[PDB]
RNA sequence: GUGGAGCCUGGGAGUGAGGGCGCGAGCGAUAACGUCCGCGUCCGAGCGCGGGAACAACCGAGACCGCCAGCUAAGGCCCCC
RNA sequence: CGCCUCCUAAAAGGUAACGGAGGCGCCCAAAGGUCCCCUCAGGCGGGACGGAAAUCCGCCGGAGAGCGCAAGGGUAGAAGG
RNA sequence: CGAUCAACGGAUAAAAGUUACCCCGGGGAUAACAGGCUGAUCUCCCCCGAGCGUCCACAGCGGCGGGGAGGUUUGGCACCUCGAUGUCGGCUCGUCGCAUCCUGGGGCUGAAGAAGGUCCCAAGGGUUGGGCUGUUCGCCCAUUAAAGCGGCACGCGAGCUG
RNA sequence: UCCCCCGUGCCCAUAGCGGCGUGGAACCACCCGUUCCCAUUCCGAACACGGAAGUGAAACGCGCCAGCGCCGAUGGUACUGGGCGGGCGACCGCCUGGGAGAGUAGGUCGGUGCGGGGGA
């Protein structure tokens, strides 16, 4: 399957690994949405920032 | 060091070169050192006595 | 305006600090002269292939893989695994 | 003794969850079995207030059983001064180490022996500045072990 | 607590095992002695020569002397040739003395 | 009152007081106990306080328990002086006690009389404090 | 993991008075818009924008330009509004 | 006011204040190299002078002794004698 | 090999003070006034009831401890002001707070009356003239219903004094 | 292959301390001696050599026993990375992931590698 990733809740006064995980999954603007592969090393990524990110399951 | 240990100088017996230095309790060890020790110009092992630094 | 009079410490002193530890972790790929551990005194032992030093430094002897080895009572060892 | 109470089993229910619906989080074991459990705390409370880790409880579980047990560990927290868990020690035939109270005919409210189950007292009688006792001199009634040292004093 | 025995034992071996050289190992009964080439890396006997085994009887020494030749034998045949010799809690003397002789004597080289 | 005969070192750092006490929490030896219910440094005068005012109240009768000590040095610098230049003089002792911790106890008294004697000394503490009974649960600690 | 990532060589700098807040400590008095460090953050340089009556650093959010179009964020929906 | 040790220091390293505590400015010709051998403090019991404590004997005693000097680390399977 | 170059990365081989006779360049990066933040100290109010009060805890008192309020004291901190915010007191001129000195209204009293003590309500008005000191304050004299205590940049020097 | 003994390792107390019991053909120890090699700050105690009458008393090996020591869950809790709220504060609470220590049940009077000697 894939992750879609939407960023609902910007990452302004936030740790900045955090914006890095961001950057990891490629989400530069709010209410981007990406779809990834889900691998271990992305999921990792998108849990890191699970409160300022919506994900569906998708196909 | 101090007064009572000194700095010291070790002269090889042979060819007179000073060859190493080092420290002794002058009250403890009034004698003059001599010890075995290479010396590089005569390339081998010579009784070396203390002289004055 | 009154300014009343103050004491001072005798305390103020502390030395540089000495950056001890282990500098090479288990599974690292390490050279011939290496150096694996600061320490003072035998905290970790020298085991195969590793050296100590006047001042109980650990270091490798040969090109090889790092590994630890807890021991109980005997101790804790550094090796350095051939690759 | 002797003193019955409703016990429950549990697995994934969280003890937070069950504290809140005035349940209170325990467990029952010994050398052949161990089981999580709950019980009503307010049943418990009137029980434990009687029974306490003196005097034997009977947990009727729902599957019918009905399984001889003593209060081993009861874990209490320390802020709101309740308890938080309980532990229901399971009898069987073979000899346990447990708290016999003790009635006065006092640094001791009770002594610690090792008994068997079938034997349990109920009481043991001590006949009565800065004079006092050491366990050592004590009643014992049959089947009754002192399970600390005769120096320990009364 | 540890017997001076044991200690000795200990230090010797610990020495020994340092410089990663087979073991020859030797044990000295009032009535025998005994040898084993040790590798202890793999805790691992390679070869042994002991009187008992040899069946050989007379002068302890001579005994000694002739179980480390026998020892040498055995050894080299197999491809080992260097060794580092294990007196243990023994003096370097005698009966140990004689068998590390004849393990030499017998081409062993230590 | 109440202070260590001797000590390693003559000042502490203050540190904190989080959480609930550590041990204490249950009753250890009388029959009616003092618990706090708020964190503080309680004083080695204010637990003198508190002692003398129940030792009055049973006019000498009945056995009093002190389970808190105070052997935390409470520094402050002279009046009127600027910061820096060293840290304050010791000037009292203190003990850190979190919420659960049985500070005193009572025994050898009738119910009424612990119970208003425990009162009074909790008028005398800078905290919350809470009157309770031995129980079961005190006793299978 | 292709990012105004990273590494190497060299040209140009500026900076070397910081500050508020959250958390972790020391000093202080379990004082200070207090002081000294640590991790983070924002203001600094975002005194541009919404909210908080007003208000650098709290909450929302990173302003390329235009629109008399639409959806939301904190916060709001009795009138001022 | 330089240097060493411990803490502060937030379980890598590093980390400040006129924060909390100490120490160094020497020393050793054996207190250095190597080989061989040896094992402590303390406790009880026993023993002329002889004591809390001199030296002697026995039992127990994994390290609480010792390692020139502060502190820490290390250490009798020795770095101690 | 000669450095307490120890201010220990060590300005010269070689060095102490005073300035109210002072000067310039700078700083509100840093003190003194005032404000601010804070409230240790200060002023005031409470909680507890050990004792006092011949008897009687609470008329009047309140051991040891506990909790607060205020921002008039001394301070802490160094945040606007050092291309200037004139710094004590007095005089004049007010105005405000109330934790009330007097006058008005009360409760309790260990209130017979009269006169007092204590607490509650009350800020409308009032709250003297002198001797000493620069003094604020204070003590004193003679009175008085009373001779209140604090804020206003320790109110007020583009209003005076000095 | 299985049992015993002798060496020698590994795990590092579940192996230890104590209380019992057991073993001498073999092996090992003590033992018999101190001429010889070697040895004692004195001592053949130790180290060492030459032995083989004796005993498994000591030591060692092997069994038993849970008094001590050592190990030690499950359950629950503390704390906490990350995400959120509350309190004037001292401090408190929720979500998700991690999760002790103490104590309770209980477990242990060792396990195993290589070589040698003996026995079935
Ligand atoms: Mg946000
Ligand atoms: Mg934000
Ligand atoms: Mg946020
Ligand atoms: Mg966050
Ligand atoms: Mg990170
Ligand atoms: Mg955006
Ligand atoms: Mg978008
Ligand atoms: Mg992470
Ligand atoms: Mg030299
Ligand atoms: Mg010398
Ligand atoms: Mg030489
Ligand atoms: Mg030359
Ligand atoms: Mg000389
Ligand atoms: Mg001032
Ligand atoms: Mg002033
Ligand atoms: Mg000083
Ligand atoms: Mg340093
Ligand atoms: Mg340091
Ligand atoms: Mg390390
Ligand atoms: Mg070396
Ligand atoms: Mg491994
Ligand atoms: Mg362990
Ligand atoms: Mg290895
Ligand atoms: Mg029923
Ligand atoms: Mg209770
Ligand atoms: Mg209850
Ligand atoms: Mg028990
Ligand atoms: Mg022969
Ligand atoms: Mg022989
Ligand atoms: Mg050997
Ligand atoms: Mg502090
Ligand atoms: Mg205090
Ligand atoms: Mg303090
Ligand atoms: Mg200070
Ligand atoms: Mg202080
Ligand atoms: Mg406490
Ligand atoms: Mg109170
Ligand atoms: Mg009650
Ligand atoms: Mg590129
Ligand atoms: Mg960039
Ligand atoms: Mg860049
Ligand atoms: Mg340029
Ligand atoms: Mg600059
Ligand atoms: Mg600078
Ligand atoms: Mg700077
Ligand atoms: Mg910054
Ligand atoms: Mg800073
Ligand atoms: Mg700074
Ligand atoms: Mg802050
Ligand atoms: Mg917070
Ligand atoms: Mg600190
Ligand atoms: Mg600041
Ligand atoms: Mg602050
Ligand atoms: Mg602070
Ligand atoms: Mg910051
Ligand atoms: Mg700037
Ligand atoms: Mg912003
Ligand atoms: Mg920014
Ligand atoms: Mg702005
Ligand atoms: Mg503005
Ligand atoms: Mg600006
Ligand atoms: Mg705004
Ligand atoms: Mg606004
Ligand atoms: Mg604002
Ligand atoms: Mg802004
Ligand atoms: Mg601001
Ligand atoms: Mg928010
Ligand atoms: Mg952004
Ligand atoms: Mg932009
Ligand atoms: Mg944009
Ligand atoms: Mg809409
Ligand atoms: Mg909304
Ligand atoms: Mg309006
Ligand atoms: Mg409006
Ligand atoms: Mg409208
Ligand atoms: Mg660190
Ligand atoms: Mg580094
Ligand atoms: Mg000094
Ligand atoms: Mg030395
Ligand atoms: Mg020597
Ligand atoms: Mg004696
Ligand atoms: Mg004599
Ligand atoms: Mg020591
Ligand atoms: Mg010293
Ligand atoms: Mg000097
Ligand atoms: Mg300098
Ligand atoms: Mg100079
Ligand atoms: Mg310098
Ligand atoms: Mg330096
Ligand atoms: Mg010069
Ligand atoms: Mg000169
Ligand atoms: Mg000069
Ligand atoms: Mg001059
Ligand atoms: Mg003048
Ligand atoms: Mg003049
Ligand atoms: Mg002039
Ligand atoms: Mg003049
Ligand atoms: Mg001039
Ligand atoms: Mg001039
Ligand atoms: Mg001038
Ligand atoms: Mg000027
Ligand atoms: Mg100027
Ligand atoms: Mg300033
Ligand atoms: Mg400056
Ligand atoms: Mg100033
Ligand atoms: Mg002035
Ligand atoms: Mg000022
Ligand atoms: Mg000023
Ligand atoms: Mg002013
Ligand atoms: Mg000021
Ligand atoms: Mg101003
Ligand atoms: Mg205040
Ligand atoms: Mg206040
Ligand atoms: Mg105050
Ligand atoms: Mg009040
Ligand atoms: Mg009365
Ligand atoms: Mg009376
Ligand atoms: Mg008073
Ligand atoms: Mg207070
Ligand atoms: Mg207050
Ligand atoms: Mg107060
Ligand atoms: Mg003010
Ligand atoms: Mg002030
Ligand atoms: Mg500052
Ligand atoms: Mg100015
Ligand atoms: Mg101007
Ligand atoms: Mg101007
Ligand atoms: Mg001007
Ligand atoms: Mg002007
Ligand atoms: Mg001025
Ligand atoms: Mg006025
Ligand atoms: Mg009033
Ligand atoms: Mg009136
Ligand atoms: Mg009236
Ligand atoms: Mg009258
Ligand atoms: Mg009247
Ligand atoms: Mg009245
Ligand atoms: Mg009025
Ligand atoms: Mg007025
Ligand atoms: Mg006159
Ligand atoms: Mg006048
Ligand atoms: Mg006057
Ligand atoms: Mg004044
Ligand atoms: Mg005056
Ligand atoms: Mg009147
Ligand atoms: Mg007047
Ligand atoms: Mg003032
Ligand atoms: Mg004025
Ligand atoms: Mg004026
Ligand atoms: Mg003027
Ligand atoms: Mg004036
Ligand atoms: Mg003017
Ligand atoms: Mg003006
Ligand atoms: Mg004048
Ligand atoms: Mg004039
Ligand atoms: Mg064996
Ligand atoms: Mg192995
Ligand atoms: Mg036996
Ligand atoms: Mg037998
Ligand atoms: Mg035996
Ligand atoms: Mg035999
Ligand atoms: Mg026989
Ligand atoms: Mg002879
Ligand atoms: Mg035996
Ligand atoms: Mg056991
Ligand atoms: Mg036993
Ligand atoms: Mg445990
Ligand atoms: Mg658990
Ligand atoms: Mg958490
Ligand atoms: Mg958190
Ligand atoms: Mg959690
Ligand atoms: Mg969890
Ligand atoms: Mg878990
Ligand atoms: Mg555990
Ligand atoms: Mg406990
Ligand atoms: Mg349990
Ligand atoms: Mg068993
Ligand atoms: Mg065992
Ligand atoms: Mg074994
Ligand atoms: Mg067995
Ligand atoms: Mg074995
Ligand atoms: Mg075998
Ligand atoms: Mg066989
Ligand atoms: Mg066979
Ligand atoms: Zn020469």
């Amino acid at each position: 399957p894939r992750l879609k990733v939407k960023l609902v809740k910007s990452p302004i006064g936030y740790p900045k690994d955090q914006k890095a995980a961001l950057k990891a999954l490629g989400l530069r603007r709010l209410q981007q949405e990406r779809v990834l592969e889900d691998t271990p090393a992305i999921r990792g990524n998108v849990e890191k920032v699970a409160h300022l990110v919506r994900v569906e399951v998708v196909e | 060091a101090s007064e009572v240990r000194i700095k010291l100088l070790l002269e090889c017996t042979e060819c007179k070169r000073r060859n190493y230095a080092t420290e002794k309790n002058k009250r403890n060890t009034p004698n003059k050192l001599e010890l075995r020790k290479y010396c590089p110009w005569c390339r081998k092992h010579t009784v070396h006595r203390e002289v004055k630094i | 305006a009154h300014k009343k009079g103050l004491g001072s410490t005798r305390n103020g002193r502390d030395s540089q600090a000495k950056r001890l530890g282990v500098k090479r972790y288990e599974g690292q790929v390490v050279r011939a002269g290496n150096i694996l551990v600061r320490q003072r005194g035998t905290r970790f032992k020298p085991g195969k292939n590793v050296g100590m030093g006047r001042d109980f430094t650990l270091f490798a002897l040969v090109d090889g893989v790092v590994e630890f080895q807890d021991r109980g009572r005997l101790g804790r060892y550094v090796h350095v695994r051939p690759l | 003794m002797e003193y019955r109470l409703k016990a429950y089993y549990r697995e994934g229910e969280k003890p937070s969850a069950l504290r809140r619906a005035g349940k209170l989080p325990g467990v029952m074991y010994n050398r052949h079995l161990n089981r999580k459990v709950y019980v009503d705390l307010v049943e418990f409370d009137k029980v434990f207030r009687q029974a306490s880790i003196h005097h034997v409880i009977v947990l009727e579980l729902p599957d019918g059983q009905s399984l001889p047990t003593l209060v081993r560990q009861v874990n209490l927290d320390k802020r709101r001064r309740r308890p938080e868990h309980v532990d229901f020690f399971v009898l069987s035939d073979e000899p346990v180490e447990m708290y016999v109270p003790l009635r006065f005919v006092e640094i001791h409210r009770d002594i610690l022996v090792k008994v068997s189950p079938r034997n349990i007292p109920e009481f043991i009688e001590v006949d009565v500045i800065g004079d006092s006792l050491h366990a050592s001199d004590l009643k014992l009634p049959p089947g009754v072990e002192l399970a600390v040292s005769p120096e320990e004093t009364i | 607590r540890l017997t001076a025995y044991e200690r000795r034992k200990f230090r010797v071996r610990n020495r020994i095992k340092r410089t990663g050289r087979l073991r020859l190992s030797v044990f000295r009964s009032l009535k025998h002695i005994y040898a084993q080439i040790i590798d202890d890396e793999k805790g691992v006997t390679l070869v042994s020569a002991s009187s008992l085994a040899l069946k050989l009887k007379g002068n302890k020494t001579e005994v000694a002397r002739q179980v480390g030749r026998a020892l040498a034998e055995k050894a080299l045949a197999l491809g080992i040739k260097q060794v580092a010799f294990d007196r243990g809690p023994y003096k370097y003397h005698g009966r140990v003395k004689a068998l590390a002789e004849g393990a030499r004597e017998g081409g062993l080289e230590f | 009152m109440l202070m260590p005969r001797r000590m390693k070192y003559r000042k502490q750092q203050r540190g904190r007081l989080k959480g609930a006490t550590k041990g204490g929490d249950y009753v250890a030896f009388g029959d009616y106990g003092l618990v706090a219910l708020e964190p503080a440094w309680i004083t080695a005068q204010q637990i003198e306080a508190a002692r003398v005012a129940m030792v009055r109240h049973f006019r000498r009768g009945g056995k009093i328990f002190i389970r808190i000590f105070p052997d935390k040095p409470y520094t402050k610098k002279p009046l009127e002086v600027r910061m820096g230049k060293g840290k304050g003089n010791v000037e009292g002792y203190v003990a850190v006690v979190k919420p659960g911790r049985v500070m005193f106890e009572v025994a050898g008294v009738t119910e009424e009389q612990a119970m208003e004697a425990l009162r009074i000394a909790g008028h005398k503490l800078p905290i919350k404090t809470k009157i309770v009974r031995r129980d079961a649960y005190d006793e299978a600690q």
